[PDB]
């Protein structure tokens, strides 16, 4: 159901008696913005509003046992809860007082929103797959999708555009609430009475990020401490989300952790595809000592091709399940699993620490 | 030791009378004048006891043009101290000037505390 | 960098090495008259 | 080859010839720095020299050489192409004025302010820039000698051609060179084509140091770096070089160079005990007739501010006793490469040679500066520092973190005991 | 002149009483070894020896009022050292005794050449102009001439590896002596009865370089605080260092700061052609705020194209200087300046600093 | 206080003699296995006063598998003389195990010094 700023509810009822209400910002994620800005938004999110301080919502939320989130995404940012379904009419009003009116105040942005952000972003790069992946994303898709996908101080932010990017956001069209375990009935009552009426219809002046423009062949490397890693990455139209998933279902995924398969017979080796709305990134990456990722990339990339087709349609089932396992609530999915074959010779290299033994496109 | 909140709501029952107003306002400025303290320099927020962790977390968030402005301001108030001299009325700080520009961020960190105190006390 | 403040008026006019001179002979005077007072005493 | 030539006009041509160098370069030189302007029109003697050396040239490098007593224009060339690049600055000069009135200063003048403010954004010359102010606050030789943002703004042609028709005249101008080729050639080509008016040399404006202390506590830089000097013998004093070997023996310092933990100077061994102090160097800064002796610290400590200034300070005054032999070999050695390496290429000794021919009248080949320092003993040093550093007033100046920098007091103090 | 073990000598006058002689190892640069080997073998190079200590013998140099330097280039690593006429038996003597019999000891790995080299590399790498060049030479040159200059953590380094890198190293055959103002015959004698007679005739397993084999059209991004920059480079063959030279003092080149060149007029630009023994890279840099170096590379790239012909010949003295200037005894050059047409289509492009505004390649 | 280069070159004084080695060497052993520090875990080195700034050198400069071993060792010497027990025979330090590993740092760190006092005192 819907209220008259086009906000897109849907509510269904989940296994436990635990309703998880999520509220996807379609494009607010770091796709849209001044690079980061989605990042130090997440962080904003909650940090205040015009009906709650923060220090109020938080002990009023922990002492309720939910707990409240707000994980940015490529396409969208996601405020996640998580709390008993008694609580529902609180916890939807908070999200309320989040997505309007939050206060912004810089006493905030210089004590817990630059610092967290720098501390998360120095806690996922410190993993060379995550960096690789960031970079893979970068060089696939030059703007928009390949923004980094937290702050950095390389590209300066100041509260202004922090509070100016969730204005013109955050618009009744560009949210998605999304509840497992509520009715929808009740879920769109107290919406309606809660203060996501009061969201603009439609944004005044929406980023509306331009078309994905998928770049594919470019390679980087990225010098780096510790861990090496290998990543190799694939840009795909979302038509191809269910052949590229079969394909890593077929050779092993992250999201399936397996032995057997014939990815994990690597060591560190692990392949995923990154779904977004309109456009794709399948990802095979190589985690580890240098010299044994060197070997490692090229044995996974003679694994990705070679796949026989028979091999390749017992791994329609194992999609299936991987889809179902990545469909929670806050990034549902509609992938119609097929089993074609998946090309790769269009394949995006990057390499990750050692970069003295770590090979190069040209060596696959 | 007295809570900025108090102080200001006391301010604000007086000011929301015209009656108390216009005796003791006047009072107020004259004893603001006669105080001394804008002849050095300063302004009234700049006499406030830092020592107060209360004190101390509203100065880090304050803007780094306001922080500096009041560093000098101090600096000049010491160095006149110091030299047993005064600025003249020309260089005084003007009655207009004292924009009581750290009231708001004490005031903030005053209702943080009362807050954290009021709900760790339930 | 900039124009300096003028301490022409505070400028001493007695030589360079002279007034340190006579800096040193007041602080050795009071020294010693500290001394021959806590010899006193 | 260091001879000299008088043209028709007053004007000297002064040479250092040389074989085997590998490029050549000459430069027209009037003696207008910062000295010889004030603060209304600070920073034209830098403006004018700049939109000269703007000038198109035939495949010759123009440069602007900016100090605070000189000034002028600098051309470099290969060797074959010496004269043309003669003939050049001739026609720069000679049509100096004609070019000023017509030149739109307005791009100059933001290539001027962005190179000052550049100076300040650099801590180490702004730290110089303001000790050398500090020290003689009150005169023209405080003043910076890019000028100042503020000041170069008001800058109008009429200034300049002011500055110029006062200062770029026969007398208060000489012709410097340098490279692989015929003195006399030169000497002909210029003659041909230099056509200025005559004018009395302007008198060098005094100024006197002031021992003092400039603090610019900025709290937001990583380092804290300071300069202490002292007033030290300036060009034109039998003392010059004697200042710099002074210098010399407490010399340079950088702790993360591969040489920290083996260098000489005892200083360096005294700060590494805490990691006391980046890197220092000691140097000897001399006008025409004044001189700045003293050291530039960068301290990446807030802590080992004052420890650095006492040891560093304890450390000068050994140069009145105590002082070793075999310092004063090493310093006079050092100074002696040191003198002959400024003087290697060829726009250097141009530099240097415009310089000496202007603010003392005569230049000492490598060869008298040689035999001047291989003649100083030791006690000759231990003279020098009881007359220019023991108990003598020193100049303070310091940008960042520089709140641990005890005040004035106390840092002078440390110099005697 | 040559000794036995073919070592290459060569001494000419200078203008001033001042020596300068340096070692120039052909190929132990960075270009050579495994990365990073040839800065910290520079750091070694001084720090002990058979002879003499390091201390012994850098308080003997600094008596005697010489300098000794270690510069590594990606051809060659240089030993230089200027000292007076006079002194001239003993720094040789020293440098015999640094090619050979150096002690390469772990209590100086430790303490005097991994903190040197991280601290110089950091300070280095401050200033985003030289990080990009690095990365302009690591993505135009993919091995070889690629390898970045300075030691880094991401590729650790044994202290086992200089060792060996020294040695296989520093053949008679590998090392150049060039001396300004020294006589040839005087240097000969002394090299004949120093250190240098004893050293291998050729290296029984030299590293042995392979050939350059130029990489264009490769693109990079290197995020970074502070200042960015933004820098093209063009490949070149030996034959057209004269070209290229000709069109960086055409339109501006940092070894000859002059205001009223092409490039000059755009606040930051500065070009540059670094010249090796087999292969060559011209640089266009534009350094400062991101903002302004974003328009700045391009109206760059267009001076570099459309410069006329009749323009770039006034050019040819002024490369002819620069060429003089470059000539320091350390690198030798022997350039003829042509002033022919130097072509820019096949460029490289990095960026530094802050990604988000600065342009991509196919903005030029 | 004595430098470790000083009884170093006396020890290589009386050794490079049979005459006096044939007599000493038999006493040093006897003398080394009475001193009791084996049987505690502790090597001859393990018992040089770290407390100097040639000593705490070498010790900084020491390889990582040494300088484990000797925490271990040095614990299990405390954590002896603590319970005021000893290790057995089997588990003492046997005579060809006081390999003397920190004497190379040691004098090392010795030459560097010497060197330093030689070369500034001329």
């Amino acid at each position: 159901s819907s209220i008259p700023n086009s906000v897109k509810i849907a509510a269904k009822e989940s296994a436990t008696d635990l309703t998880k209400l999520s509220v996807i910002i379609n494009n607010a994620g770091s796709k849209t913005g001044k690079s980061g800005v989605s990042h130090l938004l997440s962080k904003f999110t909650f940090l205040n509003n015009g009906a709650k301080s923060a220090l109020r919502f938080t002990r009023e939320s922990e002492l309720l046992g939910g707990t409240f989130e707000s994980k940015v995404t490529r396409d969208a940012l996601i405020l996640n809860t998580t709390f008993l379904k008694q609580d529902l009419p609180y916890y939807v009003e908070a999200l309320g007082n989040v997505v309007s009116n939050t206060q912004f105040a810089p006493h905030e942005f210089n004590e817990i929103v630059l610092p967290t952000a720098n501390a998360e972003t120095k806690l996922a790069n410190a993993n060379p797959a995550f960096k690789g992946v960031e970079k893979l994303h970068e060089i696939t898709f030059r703007r928009g999708l390949g923004n980094p996908l937290f702050y950095n101080e390389s590209t300066p932010i100041k509260l202004e555009e922090v509070a100016q990017f969730s204005k013109e956001q955050f618009s009744g069209e560009n949210i998605s609430i999304v509840a497992e375990g509520a009715n929808e009935e009740d879920l769109t009552k107290f919406v309606s009475e809660s203060a996501f009426c009061y969201l603009p219809s439609s944004s005044s002046n929406g980023a509306k990020a331009l078309p994905t423009n998928t770049f594919t062949g470019q390679e980087a490397r990225v010098p780096s401490s510790g861990a090496s890693s290998a990543l190799i990455g694939i840009p795909v139209k979302p038509a191809d989300f269910g052949k590229y998933e079969v394909l890593s279902a077929a050779i092993g995924t992250s999201t399936l952790p397996s032995t057997s398969t014939p990815l994990a017979q690597i060591p560190g080796a692990t392949s995923h595809l990154y779904k977004y709305q309109d456009a794709g990134l399948f990802v095979i990456s190589v985690s580890g000592e240098a010299s044994q990722v060197a070997q490692g990339i090229k044995q996974a990339k003679s694994v990705a091709e070679s796949v026989s087709s028979s091999a390749l349609s017992e791994a329609v089932k194992a999609a299936e399940l991987s889809v179902a396992l990545q469909s929670t609530v806050d990034s549902p999915l509609n992938v119609k699993v097929v089993a074609e074959e998946a090309p790769i010779s269009k394949f995006n290299y990057v390499a990750v620490g050692d970069l003295d033994v770590l090979p190069y496109a040209d060596e696959l | 030791v007295q809570s900025m909140t108090s102080v200001v709501k006391a301010a604000n029952f007086i000011l929301a009378r015209p009656t108390l107003s216009k005796i003791i306002t006047p009072l107020a400025q004259k004893f603001t004048a006669y105080a001394g303290y804008r002849e050095m320099g300063l302004k009234f927020n700049d006499l406030l006891l830092e020592e107060t962790p209360i004190m101390q977390t509203a100065i880090k968030r304050l803007p780094s043009e306001l922080n500096y402005s009041r560093n000098f301001r101090i600096l000049t108030a010491h160095q006149l101290a110091l030299s047993h001299q005064l600025l003249p009325a020309e260089k005084a700080v003007k009655p207009e000037e004292d924009d009581n520009y750290l009231i708001p961020y004490i005031l903030e960190a005053e209702k943080e505390a009362f807050e954290k105190a009021e709900l760790d006390n339930i | 960098n900039y124009q300096q403040p003028d301490y022409s008026s505070y400028l001493n006019n007695k030589s360079g090495q002279g007034s340190r001179n006579f800096t040193y002979f007041m602080v050795g005077s009071m020294g010693l008259l500290s001394a021959a007072g806590a010899k006193s005493t | 080859g260091v001879k000299y030539t008088t043209l028709s006009n007053g004007v000297t041509v002064a040479t250092e010839t040389n074989p085997a160098a590998k490029t050549s370069s000459v430069g027209l030189f009037f003696g207008a720095g910062s000295r010889s302007e004030h603060s209304h029109s600070n920073g034209i003697s830098a403006l004018t020299t700049n939109v000269l050396a703007s000038q198109s040239a035939k495949g010759s490098l123009l440069t602007a050489k900016n100090d605070r007593e000189f000034n002028g224009i600098i051309a470099q060339t290969t060797n074959d192409n010496i004269t043309e690049a003669g003939k050049l600055i001739a026609s720069i000069a000679s049509n100096a004025v004609d070019i000023v009135e017509k030149t739109d200063l307005t791009k100059h003048k933001q290539y001027l302010s962005a190179q000052a403010s550049a100076v300040e954004a650099d801590p180490k010359s702004k730290v110089l820039s303001h000790l050398y102010s500090s020290a003689f606050q009150g005169y023209s030789l405080a003043l910076p000698t890019l000028g100042t943002t503020e000041s170069v703004e008001n800058l109008e042609n009429q200034d300049s051609l002011r500055h110029l028709a006062k200062h770029l005249v026969n007398n208060n101008t000489v012709i410097a060179a340098s490279g692989n080729f015929d003195h006399d050639k030169l000497a002909d080509a210029i003659e041909a084509n230099l056509k200025i008016a005559e004018g009395v040399k302007p008198e060098i404006k005094p100024a006197s140091f002031l021992g003092s202390e400039v603090r610019m506590r900025d709290d937001t830089l990583p380092k804290a770096y300071i300069s202490i000097a002292v007033h030290g013998e300036g060009l034109n004093s039998p003392n010059y070089y004697l200042a710099k070997v002074a210098a010399a023996i407490y010399g340079d310092f950088y702790l993360h160079s591969t040489i920290a933990k083996f260098t000489s100077p005892k200083l360096a061994s005294i700060v590494q005990e805490y990691n006391i102090v980046e890197s220092y160097n000691h140097y000897s800064k001399s006008f025409s007739d004044t001189g700045i002796w003293g050291y530039y610290a960068e301290i990446a400590d807030k802590f080992t501010v004052d420890d650095f200034t006492h040891f560093s300070l304890k450390e000068w005054n050994r140069l009145s006793i105590s002082i070793s032999e075999a310092e004063v070999a090493r310093a006079k050695a050092q100074v002696k490469t040191a003198l002959a390496k400024e003087l290697a290429n060829s726009f250097a000794v141009t530099s240097d040679i415009a310089e000496k021919v202007l603010l003392v009248g005569h230049r000492q080949s490598l060869r008298e500066a040689f035999e001047k320092i291989d003649a100083i003993k030791v006690n000759d040093v231990k003279e020098w520092g009881k007359s220019k550093v023991w108990d003598r007033d020193i100049v303070i100046s310091g940008t960042g973190l520089i709140e641990d920098l005890l005040d004035y007091n106390r840092n002078r103090n440390e110099m005697a005991m």
